[PDB]
C-alpha cells in the first residue's frame, strides 16, 4: 500500500494523517511544488489536504486523470464545497434552512420577499466564516450587493441567501467518513458566526439525533469524508453545509475520536 | 519537516529558518 | 412547447435563437433579473445564453433542480468551460497541443523543462483572449507568476500552460451540435491571439479534416452544442479548446450555416426527452 | 451604458 | 495660445471644452495614449479631463514637471478628490456633516458611539456614488467592514464615515470656477444616493444661500474649478464633498450656464501664468 | 513631553524605538485600533510606523490635522513613497536610472523605443519588492500590461518603467535622518531583485561616494527619515528609490549604527518644530 | 460623424483608419468626477 | 501575521 498526501503546510491534521498512513504502508508526502501533470506517480491512493479549496479540487481531478483514486474525489470536492450545489443535493434528503439564489443584483433584491429579514448572505465557495453577512433590512442588502459587485471574482455574482436561524449561542459540527459517524462537537461563540477559525470553542456533542441526521446528510452525497455543519432551530435540526477538506484538530482533541485514522482507513479501502 | 507550522511556517531545511504563513486567500479552509 | 431563453444582453445570436424557438412553440425570454430559485417555472427546456460562464453554469444547475432540462447542461458547461477539465477529457481522444499543469509557482517554474520556451500561460476559466501570455524566458515566467499570485482570485492559482504553437496567421473555429458538424471558419489575425472579439476576421473553412476532428472532439463530451477551437501546426490539426456558450454571428454569416436553428432544434429534441 | 466586462464573460 | 486637453473618451463635456478652447487658440487633444514622460510638450496650459481620478492626478503632476500649468492642479486634484483630505480642508470653514475616520476594523467599530445610527460609509477616493453604504446597525457595519477587508485596494482600509443626513429627496450640486459661482442644480432621486451617474435627475437650483456657501467651500481650497455637493438638512445646508474633475452636461443643459466656457476662460487666465 | 508611536505589529524596529523614545519622555503606543479622528490626543510628536504605507500616510495627515507633527510627515510619506513622484523630485538633483511613465498600455508599448530591452516594470506604490518584472521583449511587456490592467487597483494603471541596470550582484541601502547620513549597507543576492524581505544578505558599506550621494538624495526632499536605494552601474552610482517607512534591523545589526535612536532624536527635534 | 474615442448600447470609436467600434471599458473604482 | 497587503513596507 502506497499512500500519497497532498498538502500546502503540514498542519496538525496532516502530521496525524501521515502517521496513520504509515501504519498501513508507504507514505509519500506531496507538497504542491511536487505536483506537475501529466506526470508519473506510483501511488495507490491520494489523500487530498491542500488548504486552498480550488487547489484541492484540481489536484484531485489531475490524480484521477492518472488513474489514481483520490479522497476526497474531485466530484465530491466540487459538489460539497459549493454551498449552492451542496444545498441542492441536501434539500431532497434532509432539513435545510430556507434559502434563495439569484443570478443578478435585481433578482437578489427580491429575496427578502421570500425569506424575510434578517437573512444571511454568504459566498458560494467560502470557508472559515469569511464574507458572511447578517442582513437586517434593505439598506444592508444593498450595501452587501454593492460590495460583492465591485469585487473581482465572478463567483460573487451568484447570490446565495438563507433565512437567519436563531441558534442557541452555538452550532454543531459533525464528521462522517465512508458512511460511518465518527464524532461531533458544539462550536460556541458570543457572535452568531461560530467557526473555530474565528475563535469558536469546541465541546463534545453526543446527541444521537445529530449522529442520525449527519449520516443521512452524508448519504445525500454517498461518498467520502465530510465535515457537516448543523444548526439547532425552533423547527429542529437543520443541515447548513458540508465540507470536503475537513479540519478536525480541535474536534479530535475534544471528542477523543480518531478522525485521521478513520480517514486513512477509508482511503485504503478506496485504494483497493 | 519542510512545511510544519509551529507555535510560523518552516520554509527551509538546509539552513533551518522559520517564516510567517502566507496571505489567507478567499478559497482557504475546509 | 415552452422554451426558455436565458440571457444577459440580447445579442444577434439571442434574437436569432428567439426567432427559431418561435417556430417550435412559445418562447420565454428570461433576463437574469427574472431568475430566482427555488421558483415555479413552466418550461420544457431552457437554452442557456448568459454572457458570464459562471452565471450560465449555476443557472443550468438551478433549472435542472426544477426538473427542467437545459442546453447546455451544467455538467457540460463545467467540464467544457474549464480549460484543464476539458483538455483532460480531450487527451484520450483527439490530438491537443502539449500542455502542463502545476499547483504552485515552484511547480510552475519546472514547466519549461517539459514544454521548453516559448510557452503559453492562460487562465483556466477565460474567454475572448483574456490574460493570455506568450512567455519566452524565465524572466517573463516569473513576472506572469508574480502577477497571477497577487490577483487573489484563487482560480488563478491553477497554472495551466501549453507549448506555443506556430500557427499560419490564423486559427480554426468549428461548430458541432448534437454530434452534427454545422460549419467552420478561419479567424485571421496579424497577432498570435486570433479571437474575433479581439479583431480577428473570419472566412469559411471547408477543410474536410477539421469536420472529422471536430466531431471527434465533440464525442469526447458526448452531448450538447460546442464551439471548437483548432490550431493548424507543424504536426497537423490540434484541438485547443471547446466552448459551451458559443458565439456564432460572424460564423453563421460567413458560412451561411444556420447555427441558431440547429441549436434550437437540438433543444426541442432534449425537451422531448 | 454597457456594464463592466468581467473575468468570465464570453463563450 | 496652445491649449492641451487630456481625456479618456470624448464625453459631451470634453467636446464642449474642445470647442470653447478653439476660440482662444490651437487645441491639442491628448488621449492617454499620447501621454509619455519625460517628453517635450509645447503647451501653455493643459485642461485635465481624464475619467480615472488617479490618471488625472498623475498626468497633472507630470505636466507640472514639464513646467506646464494644469487645470486642475495635481495638488487640488489630490486634496479635493480624496474625501478625507477634503473634509480636513473644509472643516471649520463651512458646515459639514459630522464625520469620523478610523484606520482599522477595530477602530471603525467604535465609530457608531460618536456618530450614532444610521451612518454612511464611503470610500475615500470614490465617485458616482459607488460603494456608498447606509449602515443602520452593528450587523450592517460588520458586513461592510468584512467586505472592505477582503477587497484588494489598501485605500479601502481607510474607513471614512459620516452621520446619515435626512435630505428632502434630493441634494444640491453647485459649480465654482476661479472663485466665481457659475451655477447649481438639484439632483432628485427616490433613493438616498442622488448622483446623476446612478440615475438621479437634474433640475435648476436658484437658492441664494447655496451660492454663498459654495464660494466659501471653494475658498477652503483657493484655486481651480470645483463641483461642490451640498445637503439640505434640518440644521441648514451642509457641504458634503468637492470634485476636481467636474461633470456638468445635465447641469449646463438644465441651468443654461456655460460651464465648459467658464472652465476654459479660467484655463486661459492660468495660461498667462 | 509625550511621544506617540503608531504601529501595526511590534517588529524589532518598533520595540527599539519605544525604548529610545522613553529616554526623552512619556511613550504612548498607538495600535491602529486606537486611531480615531477627530479625537482628543495629547502628544508632542508621533512616530509613524504603520506597515501599510497608505495607513501611514493617512495616519500622518490626521495627526497633523490635530496639530501634532509626525515623523515622517504626510507630505514626505506621499512624495517619497510614490516611485514616480519621488523620481520627479530626484530628477536633476541626483543621477537616476533612465525612466519613463505612461498613462495607458498603448502609451506603455512605446516605452521600449526610449529605454530598450531589458527594462523593469514596477508598481508606483509597492515595496519588498512585490510585482517587479524584468521585461526582455514585447511579449513580456504585453503580458505584464494585460495583467496590470485586469488587477483592480487603479494605481496599477500608472505605468512606470526604468532601464534595466546591470548591478554587480548587489545594491546599496543607505540611511539619512534629518540631513545626517547614519549608515549604509550592501544587499547581496543571486537574483537581480535584492531586498532583505526577499532574502538579500546584508554587509556594511563605507563607500564615501554613497554617503555623499545619499545626503544629496535626502536634500531633494529636504526633510525626514529616509532609506535610500542606490545602484552601482557601468555609468556610476544611481539613486533608484527612497523609502519613508524605513526598516533597519539588519542595517543596524550589520553597521552597528543606532538607527532607532537617530529617528527618535529627529522626532524630538520635530516636536520642538 | 465621429472622432477617435467618441461615445457614439454604449460604444467607443477605438479606430478610424479601420473603423472599429467597441464596448466602453469596465467602470473602475476611481472613475468619475 | 495577517495576509500581507499590496501596500506593506
Ligand atoms: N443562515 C444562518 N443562520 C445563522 N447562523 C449562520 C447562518 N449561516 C451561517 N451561520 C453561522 O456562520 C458560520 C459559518 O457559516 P457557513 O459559511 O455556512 O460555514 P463556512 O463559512 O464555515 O463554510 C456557521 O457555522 C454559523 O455559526
Ligand atoms: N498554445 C497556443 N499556441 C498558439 N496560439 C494560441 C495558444 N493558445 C491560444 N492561442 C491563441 O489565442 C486564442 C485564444 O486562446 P484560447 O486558448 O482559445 O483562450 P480563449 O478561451 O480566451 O479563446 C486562440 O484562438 C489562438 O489564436
Ligand atoms: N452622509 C450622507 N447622508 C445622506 N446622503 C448622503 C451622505 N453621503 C452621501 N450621500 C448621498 O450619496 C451621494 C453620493 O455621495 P458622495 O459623498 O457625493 O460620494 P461621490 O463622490 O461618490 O458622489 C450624494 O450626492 C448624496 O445624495
Ligand atoms: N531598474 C532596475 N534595474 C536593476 N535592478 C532593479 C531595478 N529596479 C529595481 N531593481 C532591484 O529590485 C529591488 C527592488 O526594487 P525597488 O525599486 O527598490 O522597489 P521596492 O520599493 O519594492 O524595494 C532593488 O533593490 C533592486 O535590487
Ligand atoms: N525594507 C528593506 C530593509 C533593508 C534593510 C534591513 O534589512 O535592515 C528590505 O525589505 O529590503
Ligand atoms: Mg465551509
Ligand atoms: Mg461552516
Ligand atoms: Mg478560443
Ligand atoms: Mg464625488
Ligand atoms: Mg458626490
Amino acid at each position: 500500500m502506497r499512500i500519497g498526501i497532498t498538502y500546502t503546510v503540514l498542519r496538525r491534521e496532516e502530521m496525524a494523517i501521515k502517521e496513520r498512513a504509515g501504519e498501513f504502508g508507504e507514505v509519500v508526502m506531496l507538497h504542491e511544488d511536487d505536483l506537475l501533470f501529466p506526470g508519473n506517480y506510483d501511488l495507490d491512493v491520494v489523500i487530498i489536504r491542500n488548504v486552498s479549496h480550488f487547489k484541492a479540487l484540481y489536484t484531485a481531478r489531475l490524480f484521477e486523470s492518472e488513474g489514481i483514486p483520490t479522497v476526497n474525489s474531485s466530484r465530491l470536492i466540487f459538489e460539497a464545497g459549493d454551498k449552492l450545489f451542496a444545498t441542492l443535493r441536501l434539500a431532497g434528503k434532509v432539513p435545510v434552512p430556507e434559502w434563495k439564489a439569484a443570478l443578478s443584483e435585481g433578482g437578489a433584491l427580491r429575496v427578502p420577499d421570500s425569506l424575510g429579514y434578517p437573512l444571511v448572505s454568504k459566498p458560494v465557495f467560502g470557508s472559515w466564516g469569511r464574507l458572511l453577512a447578517k442582513v437586517n433590512d434593505r439598506d444592508s442588502l444593498e450595501a452587501v450587493l454593492e460590495h460583492r459587485k465591485w469585487m473581482k471574482n465572478p463567483l460573487y455574482g451568484i447570490h446565495y441567501f438563507q433565512e437567519f436561524v436563531e441558534k442557541p449561542g452555538r452550532d454543531i459540527r459533525s464528521y462522517v467518513i465512508g458512511g460511518e459517524f465518527v464524532g461531533a462537537i458544539y462550536r460556541y461563540s458570543n457572535h452568531w458566526i461560530t467557526n473555530t477559525a474565528r475563535g469558536g470553542k469546541a465541546e463534545p456533542c453526543s446527541d444521537p439525533e445529530v449522529e442520525e441526521l449527519s449520516v443521512k446528510a452524508w448519504e445525500a452525497f454517498g461518498e467520502g469524508a465530510l465535515a457537516i455543519d448543523i444548526f439547532e432551530s425552533e423547527k429542529g435540526l437543520l443541515v447548513n453545509e458540508v465540507n470536503p477538506n475537513m479540519e478536525f484538530k480541535n474536534a479530535a482533541r475534544v471528542t477523543g475520536a480518531d478522525m485521521a485514522g478513520k480517514l486513512v482507513e477509508y482511503a485504503v479501502e478506496v485504494a483497493k | 519537516e519542510l512545511h510544519q507550522i509551529v507555535e510560523l511556517e518552516v520554509v527551509s531545511l538546509e539552513p533551518l529558518t522559520l517564516e510567517e504563513l502566507p496571505e489567507v486567500e478567499e478559497d482557504w479552509g475546509e
